[PDB]
């Protein structure tokens, strides 16, 4: 038994569907809001649209050693939280994205 | 003009200036892609020497102007999903090079 993820994730191409959604939040006019924070905002913004082949590679990259390596265990796998967590940051996910 | 940016295979046949020129919708910017394009040269024998020759519109310099006037569409577009700085620092290029 093993767990795999939907399809639409492997070939990367639901990363698209992800940037055309961030892409519209550059074109409303922020109302409510001073123009430094919506400056800081598309900045942001900005700089993680431009590293869109980046993010598709390395989605990409990461669905094919996930399919890979998960396909050599032999012992049935259940989705099951349990007591102990893991620790992780995500200035560390912002390092690796960038 | 804000649409969602391209991923270019490294090894499709096609060029990135073809898919560009393939999608875009503004006339002076697609035509000047388009010539940049398919601008090969011509073999032409004289005096029993080949040689190989520019083409026409190039000596005389014109297409330099339908070089630019895309390039001065590029500074009446409002670049949404951009922040304004780097607009600014576009413009100013574009301009010193205008």
């Amino acid at each position: 038994l093993n767990q795999v993820l939907n399809d639409n994730i492997r070939n990367g191409h639901v990363i698209n569907q992800l940037m055309e959604a961030l892409m519209q939040l550059s074109r409303q006019q922020f109302p409510t809001m001073p123009v430094d924070y919506k400056r800081s905002i598309q900045r942001g913004i900005l700089l993680l649209s431009n590293r869109l082949g980046q993010l598709v590679d390395l989605t990409r990259l990461l669905a094919y050693s996930y399919e890979t390596l998960m396909a050599c265990v032999t012992m049935n796998m259940q989705h099951v939280q349990t007591l102990t967590t893991e620790k992780l940051q995500l200035t560390s996910v912002t390092s690796l994205c960038m | 003009f804000g649409m969602q940016r391209m991923h270019y295979r490294n090894g499709d046949p096609q060029t990135p200036f073809q898919i560009a020129e393939q999608q875009i919708q503004n006339f002076q910017v697609a035509n000047w892609l388009h010539f940049v394009n398919n601008n090969y040269f011509r073999q032409v024998v004289i005096d029993g020497v080949l040689n190989q020759v520019l083409n026409d519109n190039i000596r005389n310099g014109h297409v330099i102007n339908q070089l630019m006037e895309a390039l001065m569409q590029l500074s009446r577009q409002q670049f949404p999903t951009m922040p304004v700085d780097y607009k600014r620092s576009i413009q100013r290029g574009i301009l010193l090079l205008s």
